[PDB]
Parts: structure tokens; C-alpha cells; sequence
């Protein structure tokens, strides 16, 4: 479902882990072997997809850690009605439960449908969490 | 004829020794094999057999003074150890761990026949891991790219599997985890001399030194304890449960306050590097030491201090103007075995 | 009429080497005194000054990775490390021990330090508090055969062939309590967390002369590891100290952790010890977490005969995974007092240039 | 497959099971152990019986199953390990000596007059206006060697005679069975190894205080040759003609090369055991590890050669004690 | 307590004056070799010996260069003397190395007197002239390299086929000297044999070509101790009679040391050679001067790794000297002693 097992041995690089309850995209990788440290293990730092904090950690080669489920999608935010975000979800309903990335990012997208620039807004779907943060 | 300055240089009149000198004389086997007598022809034969000899004549004195009776103890130390009329400092390697030596020195350490231990980071690990899994026999002449492929570790002539650091860890990490919790919740300050108290308490077993050396209140300093695997893996415990601190100024003030309310003091040493000069340097306190024995095979033209002769630490306080150290130039390995067994096994029931 | 069997084994058959086989070249005096050709031709001479050649060459091969420039888009994890120096395509070892300072070798370690031709350094205890004492006093020369007692009531201290008055290390301490006291002021009023490296780079901005190591090595931001701080007369400085002002706390965990991060996110390592004891197990250990070092160069006067770690030779390291498998480590036996001014005279010294 | 194990001292005191405890002890007991081993099968090979060639190899000695080289320095005699020899030689445990010049001036020298001990750091100044020449730690009077010339000038002067009156051809072998017949002291080993008609080998008889005698003798009755070339091939027939050889040596320099030399002759020795403390890193032949012997064809491919680094003073005496002193019954 | 206080601090005396700093060479100032190896007296442990070694071969070198203003029929000798004579003596496995072409420097310009080697340092060189020599490693294992037929010396690798030619070229020579010994009265030494080969292999690169073109004596008291004695024994069994005769020579090398004004001493390594020449040196009450360099310790009590304080003591070196010894490995320091000494005055040697 949204989160699965997976052995941590076999981790590639630009993957995605849960690193500290965190779905984390794995940017580095290395493993020690075995010898004087008694077993091999794996070194893993990621990045946050949300936030943008890193993460790092260790496995034992042969335990195993969860792996979460992202959903990509891409919703229609064609138009501006009442000054909020009309996002034309095809539900069949119309919600401000959405909001915009903090900061001044946000402001980004609104801004520019003004001067007649077309964004590809995508909304990004976690293992337990709703925001939308990937823009293309 | 053959010219005078010749045989005036060759040929010279001497001037007689002293009657006090004593003459070159070995060993016949014409009388037999007798191993207590041949052990004492080594005083007389040679070069360092006779350093062998004077090195057994100054245990034989550091064990004389020991016994006797003594006449107050400065318990302000934090020491639960009583006092005797002799302190002695025994320090070793960590290759002679690995070795068979080590089932001599804990000799000593069950039967209360020393009172300081010195040692480095190994010295400790391989002792420990003893107790799990055993070590082989091998050659100096193996290569190490074969020996990798099949996950074998070399030790001069000594081989040990990775295995045995497979279970040294699985035994290790347990005990770390309640460690951690005792310096938050119990506030205590951890060191590396009580490090090595709790885990020869944890490993329960009476054939390990460090069993022995908790049990009869023996010290054990180390330094440098992070150089080595046990380092290694308190390295990677750190990841899930950070915050551990090893603090090495008390462990000074300790080892250096055993020799200033020390009526006398003696030394072993085996080999040199840190365990050399942390005692020597201990000592300086009270301006020297009054017997010491060196067994080391470094030499001194480069100048270093594993190779230093006993004279040098004559220059700097480490040892007393008017003592005789002992130095022999031999491998451990095959002189304390036979040193133990002419000086502390005769004078054994004596230390009950 | 010799025996048949006896003239089988004196002249025995033989067989035909390969092509690329070296043959043995001295240096000819004839042509004069070259200098540079006659250090060029111990590559061919014969025994030691064959493995002289190979550590040149070797160290060469690590000065060249070193040069070549990053892509300068990797991340370059400095919060992870907590090192303010930028990485560079290869990471380097220098591990010493306490004589090679009291010599004049320390004018050659120095020369490296200033112009930021190494990475890491590790020593002992008292080769931190014989370059600062320098700094105060100087030393002398002497003979190796001199009697210790006649010394002692003198009041003068022997290594090797080298004196040193005790009045030398009476000047260290004054200095010293001074920035004693106010690093146990600063431990309890700031809240600090002192270790052996901190302490290292703390003293070498007080004593603040560009003679000094540790002074060019805090101003270049290059760490200096030391597990054993105590064992030395800082240790017994520290020791009277704390009879008047007592608290104060040294943690090694911490070192541990700034020396494995330093060698775990490296692109590549070299290693450069002179001698043995802890600082050549230390920067093997090191080395240990990346499966092994790509160069390396060893000198010291010690064998293997008696199972110790200082004279192992560099093949022991690739059994438990210190050196690299497809590696070509090289030790040297030889004084390093007579060839590391030689090997820096070939290897960091055509280079100057480049390095600015 | 051999686990590490020492001796557990609670047993007791027992020096054969502690001597036994070494072979499985650590870097090198280890070796004294496999030459302990290696002496022991030289011992057993000698003594099993045989089933005629006195012509060709110039030796009246009998011939026996294995033949053993001993080769020595001259600091060895110098020390008590000479008292060790000496049983060697006198119940014919060995077959050839090899030694150099000052190995065997002074164990004549100790027939006269004694050698003391002393210590690494006397100065030499004050010990040459008192006349005492030193040695390591041992030190020598000057006037044992007014006692040696003494005792040796007629002797020269006799072999002067013989070589001119009776036509002798002198060669350093007959010399040292002629002085060590003359001594005619029991504690000597040259009268023994005479006694016995074992052969002793010295390249070089003349870099001693023998040569200086000679020097001076030559002043006033010259005539004295001292052949090498008869002396050469003596040494290499004897390897030539054995069915099984074994080597025992004691430091190195040119004992351990001229008897490498002499068992190449046979495609390598059988049994080797080294005992010096020389290092190999400066690529002298001292220094030189036994598996360099078997490249040049000196030791038998399948063979298993020893070193030992340790003192020779040290180590033999302990060795003799575990092989050779128990059997000797089977040597009567 | 204050009884620590007093062992850690101590008062101490003044050194005197007359006392040299430790400072190594600083490289900010360029690389300048000259000044590079000048630094290696005021550095530390060896590089002191080094230079109290350069100052050494110094002082003999100004020595001998001053002129004289004598006895050949005691001497026996055809060499003029100087104002000093040296005597250098070396062992056979630095004939094997690059170090066999820097004896041959000092041989071929007059600035040795005497030689003093091995038996294996006289066939090496002579063999080098017909086959060269290789590199290998420390670690080659010996029956492999046996049933290549390859002969390991250190590092370095020679094969048989250098003794068959070797051989090949040593047998027509050994009949000629028996015949000369049994028509003409010939009583042959080994350094008249020494001489002899040197003549004949005729090669400008030989140290021995030029030994005997300059006269200068080569001694070797073992010479049946390596190739040569094989060869020997082998030949004996067709062409038996040879005879070497070692008292001659050891009068030889005597005389040569007894009348002379002064002597100085080169040694690298140890052995036989250096108990030779000490004992040659002994009969004059020591010698002037005298250099070490060789890897023995002397914990053994072996004569290799004696002290040249040891030496004192029997009297082969004189008590108003002050000998040196360096430990270190020839091969590494003998060329630069060399360029040191005895190349800074090439002029004055023509
Ligand atoms: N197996 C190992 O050697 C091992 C294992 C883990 C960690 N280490 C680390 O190695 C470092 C160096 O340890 P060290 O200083 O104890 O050893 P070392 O080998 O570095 O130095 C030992 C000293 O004693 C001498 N010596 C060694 N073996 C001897 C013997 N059998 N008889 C006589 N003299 C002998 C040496 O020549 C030298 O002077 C320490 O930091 C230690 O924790 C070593
Ligand atoms: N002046 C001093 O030596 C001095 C001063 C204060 C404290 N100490 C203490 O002494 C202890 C031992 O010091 P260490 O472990 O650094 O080394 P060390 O003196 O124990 O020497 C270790 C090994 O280094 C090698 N070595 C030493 N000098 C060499 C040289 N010139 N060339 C080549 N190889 C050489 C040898 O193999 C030697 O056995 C340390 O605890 C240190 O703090 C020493
Ligand atoms: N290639 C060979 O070595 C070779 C070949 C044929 C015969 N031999 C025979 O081997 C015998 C033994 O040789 P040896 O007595 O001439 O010397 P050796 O090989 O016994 O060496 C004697 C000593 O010289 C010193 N030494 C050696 N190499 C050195 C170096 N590179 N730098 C500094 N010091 C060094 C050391 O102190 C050493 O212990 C001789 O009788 C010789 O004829 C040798
Ligand atoms: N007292 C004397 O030594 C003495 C006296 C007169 C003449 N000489 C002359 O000196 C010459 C050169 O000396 P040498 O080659 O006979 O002996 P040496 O002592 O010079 O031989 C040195 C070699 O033997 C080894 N060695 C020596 N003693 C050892 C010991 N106790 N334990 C282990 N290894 C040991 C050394 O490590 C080295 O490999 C000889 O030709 C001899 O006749 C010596």
C-alpha cells in the first residue's frame, strides 16, 4: 500500500526510504563490508522532499526498513475566482484546503498566470501526508 | 728482525682485575638434565643471558620487599585496595594478547601477585573476544590479497576469522545501551578504567584477565581506548544512541596519585610505546622508581622512546640515580614465561 | 672425470626473463655532479634506494590526483562533516611521531602545513608540546653515549643525541595556566565541549608565531588528531592544575567521529607515516570505513619478527582491509631524518607553483 | 587447524611440559618449536642402521646415515656455549665443524688463562692504558696473549721443519688437528673433534692473532705455506659422498655461505635450522630468510627450513636440553 | 604535596657557549642541493653522523694531498706513498648494485690505496662484464624461481646462464696459471690472481681493470668461498697442482700499513673485511682516522656490530681520534658521501 518492506542492502541511489519517519530521497549510499566492526553496513544520506533537511542513518545489511508510496498527479488550476485558489478538481467539488507552499514560492504560481505564463501544477501525495510541493 | 713498535703494540703488559670479578663459566650435560641448575647458568655464560639473570635477581627483590610486613593508608584515593610495603606496575602490548602469554599474565592477576595494569585498545578487545571464539596458528609469509577473499584477519603469525568480530559485536552492543541510560538517569561519569571494570564484570568468565582484575580490585589504564575495534563500534552505536563521553583526566589523577602514597614501587614492562612512557611518566611523581625490568626488542639509533636505553630515564627523574634497571634485548614471547617460572611460581604460596 | 650428478646443479639450465625487465644503472661521476640525475638514478641502484624511487613516485601519483579539479556541483557535505574546508579530489594523511619534532624535520613539516599541501595531521602528545616549547626555548646538540647521572644533577633532559634544559619547560608553564584558566571559565560559563583536537587548535592561536606548526595549521583550518593527550608534560601541567581549579573534561568519542566523517565522504585518501605506534593504527583505522586507502608510503626502522603492529609490513593492512587490494603500498627502512628532506626536496617542492 | 594456547602455571612447575608449551605459544616459540621438531628428525634419521668409499673421499671417519654440519662464530666461543659444543663433539653427535679464525685461538686461549665478565659501556680509553680488550660484555687481559705465543712459537717451528725435512703439505684442516693434539686438555673442544676425527674447516686461518703470529714468526724461520685449494675440496667431497645431510648454524657470515656452497654439490640439504639475529632489508647474505637458500639450489625444494631470531646464547642451550641430552644412550 | 612539584620542575645549569642549535633547512628560500645536504649536520639522530662523516673524508682527503720531502725493497711494492694512505674496504652484495659504478670513480682516478672485498665481490664484478642484472622484490618465493633457474640476491635477479658464460671464459685462463707455476717458479696469492683477471678481461668499466692499471692491491683472504672456488674444484679433476698461498699476502697488507705516515680507513659493512683491516692497522698503533657504515647492533655481542669505541680498546684505532659510524643502509648514503667528497676536488687528482 503506501508503505512496504524493503532490504536496505538493496537500496540504490536516487531512490526513496523512510529516514527518521521522513520520506527522504537517498542521495548518497556506501557500504563498509565486514571485518573488525563486525558486519556490513550500509550509510545512507537522503533529503526530505517536503522540507529540504537531511537525513542520515545506518543499516545492517540484512535488516530491513520501510519504503513509502508517493502518488504523482497533476491537477487543472486554470483560472482565479475570488482572489483564492480555484483548483478545478475533478470531483466535482471546489476546496481551499490546499495551501500554498510557505514562503514566498507560492506566490509565485499566482502571480505569473497575470503575465500569461502556463504552469504545470502538480500535487505531491505521501505516505501520510497532503501537500503540494513539485512544480513543473 | 721484525719491527719493535709491532710487538710493543701488540704485545702490551695488562694490570690485574679485582678478585671481585667473576669468571665466564656454562653449562655441561655431562651431569645430566637439571633444569632448576641449568636456569642458573644463564647468570654466567654470556651476553644476554646474563641480562636474563639480573632481570630474575630483580624480580626476586621486588618480591622480597613485598612480603614484608608493613608498619596511615591515605584512603582518599578512590581506591578500595589496602597497601602494601611494594606497588607493582605491569604493562604489556596488545600483540602479546593475542598470544599465549596471556594465560601467564592472568596468572599473576588471579592470584594477587600485582597492583596497577597498563595496556592499550587491543589489549583488551582480543582478551574479551578470547573468551567467544578461538585464534589460530599461521605464517608471517601469507599474502593478504588471498587472505581478504576468504575474510581472515593476520596478526604476525596468528590468524582469526571475521566471525570472531561477528559475535564481539552481537556481546558489545547490549551493554553499551545500558550504558548510555546510567549517565543520564544515574549521572554517572564514565572513564575508560571503569569501562573496563563493568565489561570484565559482564563477560563472567574465569579464564579472562580482566574477570580476575575486577574481582581482586586491580586497576586497569588505558589511555587510548578509542584506537582499535571496540572504537569502531562504539562509532557506529553513536548513530541510534548519541551522547556518550569517555573523560581521561581523572584516570591521570588516579594513575598518578598510586605512585605518590606508594611506599615503593616496581615495574614490568613488556615492549614499549604509550604503556612505556604513561608509567614512567606516573612515576616521576615520586622522583623515580627503586626497581625496574625492561624486555623489549626496539634499538635506540633513532632516537625514539621505545628504543630508549634505562639510562636516558635515569637523565629525566623517570628512575632513581641509584638503582639498577635491567634491560633484555629478547623477544617476550620467549623469556617471561621462563621469567615467571624462577621468581613468581616458587614464591607461590606465599601470596595467600 | 667430475662427478656427473654434482655438474647438474651447479650448471643448471635457465630460462629468459621478460622484455620489460629493468636492468641495474648507477651514477656515473664522470659526467660531474648533477644532483637532480644522481637522486633520478636510485630508482636503478639497487636495494633500499629502489623503494626510495618507488614512495617518490607514489607520492607524485597522489599529488597529481590532488591537483585535478572537482565538477564543483556535488553537494560537498559540510554539515555532516562540520569541517570549514573545502574538499579537494584527494585527502592526505600526514602522520608523525614525538622525536621527529624535536629535530630539524619540523622545519619540513612546517613548510607543508603553510602552504596547504595536506589535509589531516596526527601525532602524539609530546610532539604538540615540543613545537610550543620551541616557540619559547631552544634546543641543543649532543652525543648518544653520555652518562644519565651527571645529567640529571645538571638538570638536563636527553632524547636520542638531543638536550633540553629543564628550564625550557619551566617557561611552559607560565604560559600555559593562563589559557588553562580560561578554558575551565569558558567550559562551565559558555557551556564548551573540550577534545584533543579543539584544545590543539586553541593553542596554536595563543602562541601566535609563524614558526610554529599548530599555528599554520589553525590558520589554514587543517585538524590535528591526538588520542593520548595525557601522556606528556601537558598531561602533568593539567594534572597540577587541577588541584586549584578543578572540572575540567576531555571527551575522545568525538575525535573519533570528526577523523572516520573526514575519511568516509573523501573522493580518495593517501596516507604519509613516519614511524609507528598509535598514529599509524589510527589513520589505518581511519581508513578502514572506505574499504582501504589508495596510496600509501611508510617509513620506519622496525621489523616484524616479533608480531608487532610497528613493523608490520604494508601486506599485512590488505588482509583486514586498511590498504586497497589493487594497491601499491611501499615502505621505506630508513632513518627518516636522512630521507624525508630528500623526498620533499622531489615531491612538493617542483610543485610550488602549482599550489598557489 | 592449531589453536593458541600457553602453559597454565597452576599445574605446577614442570619444565618439559613448559618446554613443550612453546610450539603452540605465539610468534617465536612457535619457531623454536619446529626446530625442536627438525633436530629431532635429524636425531632419528642418524641412528637407523646401514647396509665403502674411504678412497675417494680422503676420510678415515666410518660413515653413517646422515651427516651433520655445525658452523659457529667466534663470539660463541668467547661465551659458555662452548661448554655446549664441546658435549657435542665429545660423544660424536656431529660429523663437520666450520668456524673462522677467532673461534678457535680462543679455546686454546681458555686453556690458559680465564675471561671475565663485564658490561655494554666501558669506555675504551681507560680500558687500553689497563691493557683489558673487550668483547660485548666480556673482557680478556692482555697478558692471555703472552701466554698463547709462548706456548705456540716451537709449535711453528716444528711444522717449519716437517715441511722441508719430510715433505708436509700444510693445510688449515691438519693445522687445527695439530694444535688441538697438542693442548691435551679434556675441556677443549679441538682436542675432542682430533680425538674423534672430525674435520675442521677455516677459509680464513689468518685474520686473528694467529696471523700476527705467523707475521712474526716469519721474521726468523720463513718458509710456512698454508694451502686453501686441498682444503676445498676435502669439504666438498664430504657432502658429495653422504646419503643424507643436515645443517645446524649459528650466526652467519662465511661459515653459513661455505656450507650452503658445499651442499649444493648434492641438489640441497635435507634438514636446516638458522639461529642469528640479522635482518634481511639490506639485502646482505646474513641476513638472508631460508626460502632464499632453496632459489639457488642450497635447500631441497621439499624440505622445511627454520630461523630463529633470537640470541644464540639464549636459545641453544635450551635446544641441546630437548634433543640431544635425551638420547644419549643410543650415541654410546 | 609539594615534593611532586619538586621532580616534575627542577633548576638546572647553563650549557656552554660553545653549542650548536638543532635547525633543519627551510625550502621557502628554493630547492638548493648544495645547501640542502650542508643542512644535515645541525638536523638530528643520523644526519649529525652524516656530516661528521662528510667532515671526516674531508680531513683526509686535505691530508693526503700534501706533498712529501720511501722503502720499497721492505714493501715489495712498485706505488709510490703519499702523505696519507686509505685503505676502503667494502662487502660482496654492494658489488651487486648500483654502488659497483661509484667504486670504480674513485678506483680509476688514483684516490684509494688499497682494496679489501670478498670472494663474491670479486666474481660479480667480472661476471657483470658478460651479462647484466636485474630488479625483482624481497618476496619472490624460491622454488619458483628454481625451476626457472633464476638466482635471487636480495632484490635483485641473475640467472645461471651468467655462470656458464662465466665459466666459459675462466677455464682456458686456469691452465695457463698452472703451467707458469710448475716451469716458471710462479707462487701464486690471491691477489696476484686478482690481478691476473683483472688484466684479462680487459673492460674500462671493471673495478679491477683499473686496480691493476694503477697498482693499487686488492685483498681477499677467503677466496674459495663463492663461483670461483666451484670452478677451481671442478678443474682440479682434469689439471690437478694448484696451490694459493694466503701468508704472503698477509705479510703484504702488514708492510703496506707499517711504513706509512698515515692511514685512514673507508668501511661499508661488516664481516671479515673490517677485522682485516683493523688488524692490518693494528701494528701501527691504530689508525688517524676511520669511517662506519653498516646495519649491525651490537646486543649480540658480534664483531660486526661492535662500536668504533670497541675498537679503541684492543688498540686498532688510536684514542686521540674520533671515529664515525652511520646506520644506515650503503646503498643510500655512499653516493651521497661521494658527492660530497672526492668530486669537489676532481681537479686536484689529475
Ligand atoms: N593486534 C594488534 O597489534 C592490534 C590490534 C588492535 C589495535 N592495535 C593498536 O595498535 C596500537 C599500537 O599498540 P602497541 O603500542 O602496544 O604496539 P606496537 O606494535 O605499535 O609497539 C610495540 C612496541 O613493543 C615492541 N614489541 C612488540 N612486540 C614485542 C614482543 N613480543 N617482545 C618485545 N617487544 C615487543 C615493539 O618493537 C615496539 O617497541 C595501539 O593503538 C593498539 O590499540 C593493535
Ligand atoms: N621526545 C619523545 O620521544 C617524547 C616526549 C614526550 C612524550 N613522549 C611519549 O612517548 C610515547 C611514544 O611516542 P611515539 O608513539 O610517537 O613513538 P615511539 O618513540 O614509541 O616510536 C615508535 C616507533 O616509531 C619508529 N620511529 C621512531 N623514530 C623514528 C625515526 N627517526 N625514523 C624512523 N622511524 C622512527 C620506530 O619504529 C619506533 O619503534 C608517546 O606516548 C609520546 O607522547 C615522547
Ligand atoms: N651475493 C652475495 O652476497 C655473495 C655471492 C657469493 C659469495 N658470497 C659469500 O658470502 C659470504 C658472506 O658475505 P660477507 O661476509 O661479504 O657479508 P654479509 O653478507 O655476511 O654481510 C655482513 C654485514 O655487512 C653489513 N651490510 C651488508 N649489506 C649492507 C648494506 N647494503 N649496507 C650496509 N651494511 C651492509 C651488515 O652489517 C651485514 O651483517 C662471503 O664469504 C662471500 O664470499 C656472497
Ligand atoms: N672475538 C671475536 O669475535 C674475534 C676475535 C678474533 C678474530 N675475529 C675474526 O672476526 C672475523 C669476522 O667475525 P665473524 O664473521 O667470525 O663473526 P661476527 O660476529 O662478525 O658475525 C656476525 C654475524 O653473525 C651473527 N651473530 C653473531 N653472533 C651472534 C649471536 N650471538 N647470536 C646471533 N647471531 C649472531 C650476526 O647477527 C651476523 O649475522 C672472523 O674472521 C674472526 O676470525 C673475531
Amino acid at each position: 500500500s503506501a508503505t512496504f518492506p524493503m532490504q536496505c542492502s538493496a537500496l540504490r541511489k536516487n531512490g526513496f526510504v523512510v529516514l527518521k519517519g521522513r520520506p527522504c530521497k537517498i542521495v548518497e549510499m556506501s557500504t563498509s563490508k565486514t571485518g573488525k566492526h563486525g558486519h556490513a553496513k550500509v550509510h545512507l544520506v537522503g533529503i526530505d522532499i517536503f522540507t529540504g533537511k537531511k537525513y542520515e542513518d545506518i543499516c545492517p545489511s540484512t535488516h530491513n526498513m520501510d519504503v513509502p508510496n508517493i502518488k504523482r498527479n497533476d491537477f487543472q488550476l486554470i483560472g482565479i475566482q475570488d482572489g483564492y485558489l480555484s483548483l478545478l478538481q475533478d470531483s466535482g467539488e471546489v476546496r481551499e484546503d490546499l495551501r500554498l507552499p510557505e514562503g514566498d514560492l507560492g506566490k509565485e504560481i499566482e502571480q505569473k498566470y497575470d503575465c500569461g505564463e502556463e504552469i504545470l501544477i502538480t500535487v505531491l501525495s505521501a505516505m501520510t501526508e497532503e501537500a503540494a510541493v513539485a512544480i513543473k | 728482525e721484525a719491527p719493535a713498535g709491532a710487538l710493543a703494540a701488540v704485545l702490551k703488559h695488562s694490570s690485574t682485575l679485582p678478585p671481585e670479578s667473576t669468571q665466564v663459566r656454562g653449562y655441561d650435560f655431562n651431569r645430566g638434565v637439571n633444569y632448576r641448575a641449568l636456569l642458573e647458568a644463564f647468570g654466567t655464560t654470556g651476553f644476554q643471558a646474563t641480562n636474563f639473570g639480573r632481570a630474575v635477581q630483580q624480580v626476586n627483590a621486588m618480591i622480597e620487599k613485598k612480603l614484608e610486613p608493613l608498619s596511615q593508608h591515605a584512603d582518599l584515593t578512590q581506591s578500595r585496595r589496602p597497601l602494601t610495603s611494594c606497588t607493582i606496575f605491569l604493562g604489556y602490548t596488545s600483540n602479546l594478547i593475542s598470544s599465549g602469554i596471556r594465560e601467564t599474565i592472568r596468572y599473576l592477576v588471579q592470584h594477587n601477585m600485582v597492583d596497577v595494569l597498563v595496556t592499550t585498545a587491543g589489549g583488551v578487545e582480543e582478551d574479551l573476544i578470547k573468551c567467544l571464539a578461538p585464534t589460530y596458528l599461521g605464517e608471517f609469509s601469507l599474502r593478504g590479497k588471498e587472505l581478504r577473499e576468504n575474510g581472515i584477519n593476520r596478526i604476525g603469525n596468528l590468524l582469526v576469522p571475521n566471525e570472531n568480530y561477528c559475535k564481539f559485536e552481537d556481546w558489545l552492543m547490549p551493554i553499551l545501551d545500558q550504558m548510555v541510560m546510567e549517565q543520564n538517569t544515574e549521572g554517572v561519569k564514565w572513564t575508560p578504567s571503569k569501562m573496563i571494570a563493568r565489561l570484565g564484570k559482564e563477560i563472567n568468565n574465569p579464564e579472562s584477565v580482566y574477570y580476575w582484575a575486577q574481582k581482586n580490585h586491580i586497576p586497569v589504564f588505558s589511555p587510548a581506548l578509542t584506537d582499535g575495534s571496540l572504537g569502531d563500534m562504539i562509532f557506529f552505536h553513536s548513530y541510534k544512541n548519541p551522547g556518550l563521553v569517555l573523560d581521561i583526566v581523572e584516570d591521570l589523577r588516579l594513575i598518578n596519585t598510586q605512585a605518590i602514597f606508594a611506599k615503593c614501587t616496581g615495574m614490568i614492562i613488556l615492549g614499549g610505546g604509550v604503556v612505556k612512557h604513561h608509567i614512567a611518566n606516573a612515576n616521576l611523581m615520586r622522583n623515580g622508581a627503586d626497581y625496574a625490568v625492561y624486555i623489549n626488542t626496539a634499538q635506540e639509533f633513532d632516537g625514539s622512546d621505545s628504543g630508549a636505553r634505562p639510562d636516558e630515564a635515569v637523565s629525566w627523574g623517570a628512575i632513581r640515580v641509584d638503582a639498577q634497571p635491567v634491560k633484555v634485548y629478547a623477544d617476550a614471547s620467549l623469556v617471561f614465561p621462563l621469567l615467571v617460572a624462577e621468581t613468581f611460581a616458587q614464591k607461590m604460596d606465599a601470596f595467600m
